[PDB]
């Protein structure tokens, strides 16, 4: 019966460099007309130099990233405290969303 | 025999050693319990063991109240007689629920007797060394007195007793039953049953007994209740005070 | 080597299978505790042995909660008394979430004592081993209780255990019988540390920390507590009063 | 016979020594891990002149940059070896990239100890560990050219050199001398085959000798029989030239 | 303990076959006769009654000869007990083919089920085996008749004259010798009455200590017709043949 | 209970259960498999001294687990008609899976693990038989057989034999065979394997099986009297030293 | 806890003897006397049943129950045995065969079903069969009237006339001679307090004896008192007066 | 998917008096508009000396009182008797999990020693709210000024035996599916006291 | 004898103590010695590697297993990796779910259940392996020691493994000394290599496989290894 889940705003935009990279956020959090936060960014560093946002609904990007996070640290822990690359990283954010397109 | 401890095979003998000797310790507490009906109340007198300072003599208990007629007098260990009251509890409530009736003593003697015949038959789970005595005054089936034995053998008696000193009760009974011609008290009135009840016991165990060696346990039509010291009391004094 | 004790998938010719006599019978040779019951509540004490001065003063306790108002202090194997405890509070929560309130003692009694005796009808699950002082206060009023290895318990009015089992329960019945139960709670907790001070003159081969606590309706309005600050202080006093010092 | 939770006075299970007995009495595996290059010997062994070659398994590939050597019976490191390729797919499917040599070993390792009907958040349910021990060598990124050695009873150490099999006496203190910090690849499988004629009783040949080296050049290569040969033969001039 | 109260009696023999199924041969030794002869317009079986008495119903001789289909029939040398199990699941069997295929189950195919059961019971759990053997009679559209017997091994074989039970070897050397492919259901009765009387010693030999069937052509069928003889068909048979015995 | 202890080793390193099953095969029958080059032959010992049976409701020496895969064995008939089953399922899943008709090596995988599994685990006890499993890969006129035991090894071998006359068989193997040049007919292969299991059976051709395949699918299997023509020859070869 | 047991408890030797099973046909053996009579008029069915202490009833003592309306069953052994396996005998009586195929089950069928439970309770191991020995007597149209034994053993046969318990061989014995083919259902309930008083006296009265009879019935009790659909069940068990008043009679 | 639906007399209470609490109810089943019962006991007995008023669903009223009985019984024999607290949510937990398919209206009063007389109330959906008296079903809102102006502490039995039984005559005769008996219940230390009035009695009482 | 109180964790002796405990305590000797000292702002454990082949190679036997946690094992290693894998999986699902950081004491009841359902059957078994573990939370500092015998208190300083009791005397003399001091690391990293010196009668120490591990408010998480415990030779 009910769907809680719609969607909110907010903007990012990355952009890839030769040695570097930027992801580039705003920090206004609303649902409708009122605003949430203007202080609060959807952007993390979610460390081993990889930068995330789950931009759109709330609820969705807070459990998205407290279950990256989590993934993040037992990688660590089972493989010799190696580093997380964007490639791995990458894949590893779509299994967790396919686990959920249902 | 068999050999019957080391794995779950019958004996030629035809009874175990879990059976046999479940038959013996029901009594290291230095316990008797009788029960006997009146007309049209039933009556349970039981000795209770305070053997220290150390314990409030209302916490120790062997009467345990199973249902809101239905008594049950556990004679055995105090762990076995916990155990068989937990599942005794339980029983009588879900027969109420789904069967819309509460629990009469003959049903609740047939459930149990059924389980430690399972876990005899069994070689994972141990039998318990319990003797239920199931006391009501039943809307069908009158004053009740059935009493379980452990085997899972159990039998409907006229009046019972249990402890070291049942042979010496049991001469009592006999003598008044047969006296007055009937297999339960002429009394009608639960006072006059407790009272006549304690005068046999006296005479049996061969000592004038106290309110805090005494625990009683009353059964009437529709109700099951509990006497207190007081009310204990109130009976030994007349008993005390007449020849 | 009868199957009477590799084995509690029988009765015994005893009544009892010898492992579980055994668990009584280290219990005794144990450390000791004691309960305190008086008209408005109940106290609890233990003794925690000093062996090393690597150990930290109470940093390491012994008496934990249930609940919020129910103390559990117990004597005997370590491992037994946190499985125990962990069950405890498993039964406890689900009756409050359940029937919105604080669980009864002689109701919490009932649930643990089911428990203890369950692990002893099976031929490879362990029994416990531990005798358990526990109670607190609850809507009509104080109650002690004392829990064994069998899954035996009554209600108790004052208790004792341990390896100065003798002399603590002698102190303690002579304190219980002068007063109408156990007087005030506040009076109690002096007696209390002499029993444990008197414990220990058993074993002078080892120093004693005195850990009380207490839970009392009307002395801690419904909790239970650590006894701690002045009130520990207090209870030395008067020990080391009467045992000479 | 021997129980799953009977010990030895040093904690140690009957059936954990015991497996570790009938490694020791398996073929000769040897392997010698430099900055150059791992290089892996083992005698492949010939059970008759009609035992066909490269049949029987004693050079298997986890992945294409990690090998491991057996020793002890063949079809109880099929398990490990099984859950060694699938733990090597699933770090790549999830990380796209490599697992190191490590991580690999811990996960066989962690499957090796169990038996018994135990549980804690391991599911345990064989009958016996195996009897197998395996020398675990990969090349990994970081951490470049590695050998391990994996013990069946859930214990791994890490080495730079290690032989074992009924041989291993020789070729473990041989192992000491000839181990650098690097030397030339083709300098080090001349010594291995050089290492195994010594502690072997019988003339060496490559009917009952399979090498293998792992390169950061081109990934896990077995080096094939052919090419052994044409070393062996070497090895009768100069080894008899020294004499 | 507990883990050592197994038995470890369904493992190998160095014999190359396991010990309890060794012993349990032994059983069906010292249980009741089967005889099977498969003939060239029939099948015969002959039983041999292990208990007959007045206190008894002699009127039933059906207590170990079962038809499983309607063109196939058991003979059972063993115990009552350990043949129901085994009787209910080859039933069920013939009509899981039948309703797969649209055919009838051939003879060596439920015969196969059976045996892998056999083996199993003691494949899986430590189990006892059975204590009991069938000669199978049978029809099958494809090979003629056929005539098979299985063990608690899970060996079978087939065969054109074979006896289990008590006293194989006697009634197998006679067969041996006495035995045609021109016989007709007939000549195979008094063949099968002549065996069963040189085994058994006796003064005479009556009808209800006998269990018989014989599973024809018929002449109300193209099929085989399954004749099931009863007490007072015995009887008559006993006089057509002249052999008394 | 029955999930433990039915395998384990000795601190001799022997196991009780593999132990006890070798000795199963070396009391049953014998078959032996030799290789040409373009065919491979099977033959088969099926002893009985009780004549009160037919072949046709005993069960066959060599069975087909497909057209082109057949698998022979020694041991008990029960454990072996289990194995059977596997191989048959593991057969049609692969076809299934992959879209190739079958490649025999594995087949051999399929049913080693099984023989495997129940050693290495508990809840099942080990069987007491050992296979041979030959046949034809698909594309390749070059002729596969292998060998499987309890332990649940396997190999590819030249000519191999097990069961009753291990020995005297594999003397005849050694002197009269080679690995490195086989027979390169048909014909030598037949002669060859009638020779090795008519010295052991210690009757004529009416216990003796012979079955040929030849490359994917091409079987036949030589009766009674084809086998006696060549038994015949073998009398003749054995009288100019006699 | 389970898995410590699971080899069975009955083994085979070269004997090829159940150990479980042969102790456990002794216990029958040490039962009380009970008996079966088919009298091809009926079947009639009589047991003890006793006391074990003077102040036990043994009016809250039957011996004889009932498995379903129309089949009734009587033993010897272990009493606790006895009700256990009844229970599950009740069971599949009642849900099988009265809902499946809507009617009372046929006597030899539920033979067949009894008997399963008995042989699968040796065949499992951690647990032993049950130490008693049943005759289930049963009327039917299509069977006529039946009688069978099911041992402790999982195996049955019929039998015209059978006991067990105390006094088996004897009983048995001038049971047979006095047994006809065509035998008067009076007659035979005689024949059966007759049997009794020769296994025990000097407690024998007739209202200590428990006799239950396949044949004659009440239809009064069956809801029939009105008009029938049919006559319904034939099986009715005596009360103890009508059992004291024929053995003055006897 | 229950076929038809059944409702209560939906006027229900719980009142306060001297000695303990008198409880109060109207009975009426109808299944839409056929008179499925003139007389009901929905006066439930839950524990010896606390007693409730179902109202909402019949099926589902009763459906659930059968399961609360059910924990009540084994709580007595175990945990020693409840207390009304104890009963409410009980009845509560079984509404919440399942107000997906419940709806009951649930007035649970009963009598301690130590509490005196005590209501809970637990509405549709399900919480437990403590009162000092209450009234509930929906003809509730029309007698709330009545109730709150005339309801006193400790008011003489006879006093509080009119003002129940005029009370809900009140509130039968301007509600439409409240009709039936009054019957009520007098709960106090010496035991349960049943009453029952008929139509013709209370209307002119 | 043996038999009854050996694989059977379901008998009990008039004592207590059943062969498996005291087997278990012998296993904890038989690994390497680890020492464990801490003040009220710092925890360090000073813990030798020395390999038991001589072509091994060193590799890591303390293990970080959070960011405020991590023990160092003395004993059975298979046994110590079963239970670092359950607690790195509980120290995530606090973290997760109730934000909570464990102190030493709460995962410490936690483990004593864990050996505890595994010695209610048969077929699991106790363990073999003791562990020093170390943490900072908000309570101060803490070292604990941990017993499969479910023995656990929170001490100032202990040792375990191999000849304990050098250490041990050492540890509860200069006791006073470091507790007092607070803030300073060096101290007590140097003093804790002198304590394992006098565990040593016999053994070498090894100046570049010494392994050192602190954690503290100052401190997150390091192991010093190689070059940098120097220093504190």
């Amino acid at each position: 019966q009910f769907n809680p889940y719609g969607d909110n705003g907010g903007t990012i935009l990355g952009i890839a460099g030769e040695d570097f990279a930027v992801l580039a956020g705003d920090t206004r959090n609303i649902t409708d007309y009122s605003i949430n936060s203007r202080y609060e960014p959807k952007v993390f560093d979610c460390g081993d130099n990889i930068v995330m946002s789950a931009n759109g609904f709330a609820a969705d990007g807070d459990a998205l990233v407290k279950r990256f996070k989590n993934s993040v640290k037992w990688y660590h822990f089972d493989h010799n405290d190696k580093k997380l690359s964007i490639n791995s990283a990458a894949r590893n954010i779509q299994h967790l969303l396919y686990g959920k397109r249902f | 025999a068999g050999y019957d401890r080391h794995i779950t095979i019958f004996s030629p003998e035809g009874r175990l050693y879990q059976v046999e000797y479940a038959f013996k310790a029901t009594n290291q507490t230095n316990i008797n319990s009788l029960a006997v009906r009146g007309k049209d109340c039933t009556v349970v007198i039981s000795q209770k063991k305070v053997p220290d300072k150390l314990l409030d003599p209302t916490t120790v208990s062997y009467i345990f109240c199973i249902s809101r007629t239905i008594g049950m007098v556990v004679n055995g260990p105090i762990p076995d007689a916990r155990n068989a009251a937990l599942r005794a509890k339980a029983e009588a409530a879900e027969f109420r629920y789904k069967y819309g009736y509460d629990m009469p003593c003959d049903v609740l003697a047939k459930r149990m007797a059924n389980l430690s015949q399972i876990y005899t038959q069994r070689a994972y789970m141990r039998p318990l060394g319990v003797i239920l005595t199931f006391v009501s005054v039943d809307e069908e089936l009158g004053p009740s007195i059935y009493k379980t034995d452990p085997a899972g053998y159990y039998v409907g008696y006229k009046a019972t007793a249990t402890g070291p000193k049942q042979q010496e009760i049991t001469t009592n009974l006999e003598n008044h039953f047969k006296k007055s011609k009937i297999d339960h008290i002429n009394e009608e009135s639960w006072e006059k049953v407790v009272e006549f009840a304690i005068t046999h016991m006296i005479d049996a165990l061969g000592t004038e007994f106290s309110k805090n060696d005494l625990e009683v346990g009353v059964a009437t039509k529709d109700k099951f209740f509990t006497l207190s010291a007081e009310n204990i009391e109130e009976r030994l004094v007349a008993i005390a005070e007449q020849d | 080597g009868t199957g009477y004790d590799l084995s509690n998938s029988v009765f015994s010719p005893d009544g009892r299978n010898f492992q579980v006599e055994y668990a009584v019978k280290a219990v005794e040779n144990g450390t000791t505790s004691i309960g305190i019951k008086c008209n408005d509540g109940v106290v609890f004490a233990v003794e925690k042995l000093i062996t090393s001065k690597l150990l930290v003063p109470q940093k390491n306790v012994k008496i934990q909660v249930v609940d919020r108002h129910i103390g559990c202090v117990y004597s005997g194997l370590i491992p037994d008394g946190r499985h125990l405890v962990n069950r405890g509070r498993e039964e406890a929560a689900s009756f409050k979430k359940l029937y919105k309130t604080p669980i009864p003692i002689p109701a919490f009694a009932d649930r643990l004592g089911q428990y203890v005796q369950a692990h002893t009808l099976y031929n490879s699950v362990r029994p416990f081993g531990v005798s358990t002082i526990f109670g607190g206060v609850d809507k009509n009023g104080a109650h002690l209780y004392m829990l064994e290895p069998s899954g035996s318990y009554w209600g108790y009015k004052g208790a004792a255990t341990g390896k100065g089992r003798q002399s603590a329960k002698a102190e303690l019945e002579k304190l219980v019988d002068h007063h109408p139960e156990g007087l005030s709670a506040r009076e109690a907790v002096k007696q209390a540390a002499k029993i444990i001070y008197l414990a220990h003159e058993d074993n002078k081969e080892k120093d004693f920390e005195l850990e009380i606590s207490w839970c009392s309706l009307s002395e801690t309005n419904g909790l239970h507590k650590f006894v701690k600050g002045d009130l520990l202080q207090e209870a030395i006093d008067f020990a080391q009063k009467e045992i000479n010092g | 016979d021997r129980g799953v939770s009977t010990f030895s006075p040093e904690g140690r299970l009957f059936q954990v020594e015991y497996s570790l007995e009938a490694i020791k009495l398996g073929s000769t595996a040897i392997g010698i891990a430099t900055k150059e290059g791992v290089v892996l010997g083992v005698e492949k062994r010939a059970t008759s002149p009609l035992l066909e070659s490269d049949s029987i398994e004693k050079i298997v590939e986890i992945d294409r940059h990690i090998g491991c050597a057996m020793s002890g019976l063949t079809a109880d490191a099929r398990s490990m070896i099984e859950h060694a390729r699938t733990a090597a797919v699933t770090h790549n499917l999830y990380y796209d990239e490599d697992i190191n040599v490590e991580s690999l070993t811990q996960s066989v390792c962690d499957l090796a100890l169990r038996f018994g009907e135990g549980a804690s958040g391991e599911e345990r349910l064989m009958s016996r560990p195996f009897g197998v021990a395996l020398l675990i060598a990969g090349h990994d990124a970081d951490d470049g050219y590695q050998l391990f050695h994996a013990e069946p009873s859930g214990t791994f150490y890490r080495y730079n050199a290690k032989a074992i099999g009924s041989g291993s006496e020789g070729a473990q203190a041989e192992l000491l001398n000839e181990w650098h910090s690097s030397l030339t690849l083709k300098e080090a499988e001349l010594l291995v085959l050089k290492i195994l004629k010594q502690v072997m009783e019988e003339k060496l040949d490559e009917n009952n000798a399979q090498l293998s080296c792992i390169t950061k050049q081109d990934g896990f290569k077995i080096y094939d029989n052919e090419k052994t040969a044409e070393l062996i033969k070497e090895l009768k001039e100069k080894e008899a030239a020294e004499s | 303990g507990s883990r050592r109260y197994d038995s470890r009696t369904t493992i190998f023999s160095p014999e190359g076959r396991l010990y309890q199924v060794e012993y349990a041969l032994e059983s069906i030794s010292h249980a009741g006769t089967a005889i099977g002869i498969m003939a060239s317009d029939g099948i015969v079986l002959a039983a041999e009654r292990k208990v007959t008495s007045t206190l008894l119903e002699q009127d039933t001789s059906t207590e170990k000869l079962y038809k499983l289909n309607d063109k196939i029939a058991v003979a059972v040398a063993g115990l009552t007990a350990d043949a129901e199990i085994l009787i209910n699941t080859a039933r069920i069997h013939a009509q899981n083919y039948l309703k797969t295929y649209n055919e009838d189950i051939p003879v060596e195919i439920l015969v196969r089920r059976l045996s892998d059961i056999k083996q199993g019971y003691t494949q899986h759990g430590g189990l006892r085996p059975f204590g009991v053997s069938f000669i199978y009679a049978g029809y099958d559209d494809r090979y003629g008749y056929q005539l098979y017997t299985s063990n608690p091994s899970g060996n079978y074989t087939g065969w054109k004259a074979i006896s289990v039970g008590a006293n194989t070897s006697a009634a197998q050397t006679l067969l041996q010798m006495d035995y045609k492919d021109d016989m007709k259901v007939d000549d195979a009765i008094e063949l099968a009455l002549k065996t069963l009387s040189k085994t058994t010693d006796s003064s005479a030999l009556t009808y209800d200590r006998l269990e018989f069937a014989t599973i024809r052509k018929g002449a109300n069928d193209g099929e085989v017709y399954q004749k099931i003889f009863k007490p007072q068909e015995i009887k008559d048979i006993l006089v057509k043949t002249g052999i008394t015995k | 209970g029955y999930d433990r202890a039915l395998s384990i080793f000795s601190p001799d390193g022997h196991i009780f259960q593999v132990e006890y099953a070798l000795e199963a095969v070396k009391r049953g029958t014998c078959a032996v498999g030799v290789k040409g080059k373009n065919c491979v032959v099977l033959g088969c010992e099926r002893r009985s001294t009780l004549k009160l049976q037919d072949t046709r409701i005993t069960p066959s020496k060599v069975s087909k687990i497909d057209s082109h895969v057949v698998l022979s064995f020694s041991g008990l008939n029960a454990d072996s008609r289990i194995l059977i089953e596997k191989a048959r399922v593991e057969a049609q899943s692969h076809r299934l899976t992959l879209e190739d008709p079958v490649t025999v090596e594995y087949l051999t995988r399929y049913v080693a693990g099984v023989q495997q599994r129940y050693t290495q685990s508990g809840g099942v006890r080990p069987f007491g038989v050992s296979t041979l499993i030959a046949g034809f890969d698909p594309r390749d006129d070059e002729p596969k057989l292998y060998q499987t035991e309890p332990s649940g090894i396997y190999s590819s071998w030249s000519a191999q034999t097990i069961g009753r006359n291990s020995k005297t068989v594999r003397e005849f193997l050694e002197k009269n065979y080679d690995r490195k040049e086989p027979p390169a007919t048909v014909e030598e292969c037949v002669k060859l394997t009638v020779r090795s299991l008519l010295e052991v059976v210690q009757t004529g051709a009416k216990n003796i099986e012979i079955t040929v395949v030849k490359p994917d699918s091409d079987i036949v299997a030589l009766s009674s009297e084809e086998i006696n023509q060549y038994v015949t020859q073998i009398e003749q070869e054995k009288q100019e030293q006699q | 806890m389970t898995d410590r047991y699971s080899f069975s408890l009955t083994t085979f030797s070269p004997s090829g003897k159940l150990g479980q099973i042969d102790y456990a046909l002794t216990a029958v053996k040490q039962g009380v006397t009970s008996l079966g009579i088919k009298a091809t008029n009926g079947v009639v069915i009589a047991t003890e049943k006793k006391s074990s202490s003077p102040l036990a009833m043994s009016e809250t003592l039957s011996k004889v129950s009932l498995l379903t309306p129309d089949i009734g069953a009587v033993y010897s052994g272990m009493g606790p045995d006895y009700r256990v396996l009844v229970d599950k005998s009740r069971k599949v009586a009642h849900t099988s065969y009265k809902r499946i195929y809507g009617e009372y089950p046929p006597t030899k069928l539920l033979v067949s079903e009894v008997a399963k439970i008995m042989q699968e309770a040796t065949q499992s191991g951690g647990v032993r069969p049950f130490g008693v020995s049943l005759l289930i007597a049963g009327h039917d149209e299509f069977n006529g009237f039946s009688l069978y034994q099911v041992d402790p053993s999982g195996s049955y046969f019929p039998w015209k006339a059978t006991a067990i318990g105390k006094g088996s061989v004897a009983a048995k014995t001038f049971l047979e001679k006095r047994w006809n083919d065509e035998l008067e259902l009076e007659d035979a309930i005689h024949i059966a307090l007759l049997t009794l008083k020769e296994s025990v006296e000097g407690e024998f009265n007739g209202d200590t004896i428990e006799l239950a009879i396949i044949g004659d019935e009440n239809p009064d009790l069956l809801g029939y008192t009105g008009i029938p659909t049919d006559k319904g069940p034939r099986f009715r068990k005596l009360t103890s007066q009508e059992i004291n008043d024929r053995l003055e009679a006897l | 998917l229950k076929k038809g639906e059944v409702s209560l007399g939906t006027s229900i209470m719980a009142v306060t008096f001297k000695d303990g609490v008198i409880l109060g109810a109207d009975s009426r089943t109808t299944t839409g508009a056929y008179i499925a019962n003139r007389v009901t006991d929905k006066l439930t007995r839950v524990h010896d000396k606390i007693w409730c008023c179902r109202s909402g669903s019949a099926a589902d009223t009763q459906a659930i009182a059968d399961i609360v009985q059910y924990h009540l019984e084994l709580y007595t024999s175990q945990y020693g008797t409840p207390s009304t607290e104890t009963a409410a949510s009980v009845f509560k937990e079984l509404c919440y999990e399942n107000k997906d398919n419940l709806t009951a209206g649930i007035i649970v009063a009963g009598y301690d020693d130590k509490n005196k007389g005590e209501v809970y109330t637990i509405p549709l959906g399900g919480s437990v709210h403590k009162l000092p008296y209450a009234i509930a079903g929906s003809g509730s809102t029309f007698i709330y000024g009545y109730c709150d102006k005339n309801f006193r502490e400790n008011m003489s039995k006879e006093e509080t035996v009119d003002f129940i039984k005029h009370s809900l005559s009140q509130a039968i005769k301007w509600d439409g599916s409240s009709g039936g008996v009054i019957r009520m219940v007098v709960l106090t230390a010496a035991g349960v006291e049943r009453l029952i009035f008929y139509p013709d009695e209370y209307e002119q009482l | 004898f043996r038999n009854n109180y050996d694989g059977d964790t379901v008998t009990f002796s008039p004592t207590g103590r059943l062969f498996q405990v005291e087997y278990a305590l012998e296993a904890i000797k038989q690994g390497s010695v680890t020492v464990g000292l801490r003040s009220n702002t710092h925890a360090v454990l000073v813990a030798l590697k020395r390999n038991a082949d001589e072509l091994s190679s060193y590799q890591k036997k303390i293990i970080k297993c959070d960011e405020h946690m991590g023990l160092s094992l003395a004993g059975l290693a298979p046994d110590a990796r079963v239970l670092s894998n359950y607690l790195r999986q509980q120290c995530n699902y606090s973290s997760l779910v109730f934000n909570r950081k464990l102190a030493v004491e709460r995962a410490g009841h936690l483990l004593c259940d864990k050996a505890q359902k595994n010695t209610q059957s048969y077929g699991g078994r106790p363990y073999g392996v003791g562990l020093l573990i170390i943490g900072y939370d908000k309570s101060g500092a803490h070292l604990l020691e941990f017993q499969p015998s479910g023995n656990v208190t929170e001490l100032y300083g202990t040792a375990i493994g191999a000849r304990s009791q050098g250490a041990k005397t050492y540890l509860e003399r200069t006791l006073d000394t470091f507790i007092k001091i607070d803030g300073n690391p060096d101290e007590l990293i140097k003093a804790g290599v002198e304590a394992i010196s006098q565990s040593l009668r016999d053994e070498s120490l090894t100046v570049d496989n010494l392994s050192i591990a602190i954690v503290g408010k100052d401190t997150p998480f390091t192991i010093y290894d190689g070059e940098a415990v120097a220093k504190y030779i």
